[PDB]
């Protein structure tokens, strides 16, 4: 319930150290014998960046600072090319997504 | 705004194409030929 990718066949990696977490004197953590960092890779954050591409959206229409950037010698040519790689990105992630579905239609049973 | 086309960067749809495709296995397995063999003792005949 821990969801992966459908697709996934192995998705851990695991490294161990002997050396502990450390104190730094103003700290903020307890003195442990153990710990853990976690990176994960996921979709999710694919939404997020939907947030802020929409708060790109929302001033672009109202060409909103724009000029605080064209005078430094950039294009508004510049913002759209850089707006439609953050749309194969939005529209990739949906792809690594998928159940690895690759089909065209639905198909149903016998039900009463 | 109007962004005419854009398309995902790169993976599943471009592999549709290659499966990839299987293959057959067969055995390892063989006779002997018989044909020469008779027995290397041989005395009964000599109730000539």
């Amino acid at each position: 319930s821990i969801q992966f990718v459908d697709w996934c066949p192995t998705g851990f990696k695991v490294g161990i150290n002997y050396q502990p977490p450390t104190v730094v004197p103003g700290g903020d953590l307890a003195k442990v014998q153990r710990a853990v960092c976690m990176l994960s890779n996921t979709t999710a954050i694919a939404e997020a960046w939907a947030r802020l591409d929409h708060k790109f959206d929302l001033m672009y229409a109202k060409r909103a600072f724009v000029h605080w950037y064209v005078g430094e010698g950039m294009e508004e040519g510049e913002f759209s090319e850089a707006r439609e790689d953050m749309a194969a990105l939005e529209k990739d992630y949906e792809e690594v997504g998928v159940d690895s579905v690759e089909g065209e239609g639905e198909e149903e049973g016998e039900e009463y | 705004p109007d962004l005419k086309n854009v398309k995902s960067k790169i993976g599943s749809t471009e592999n549709l194409k290659h499966q990839p495709g299987g293959g057959k296995v067969q055995i390892i397995n063989k006779k002997l030929d018989l044909s020469n063999v008779q027995s290397k003792c041989g005395s009964k005949d000599n109730i000539k």
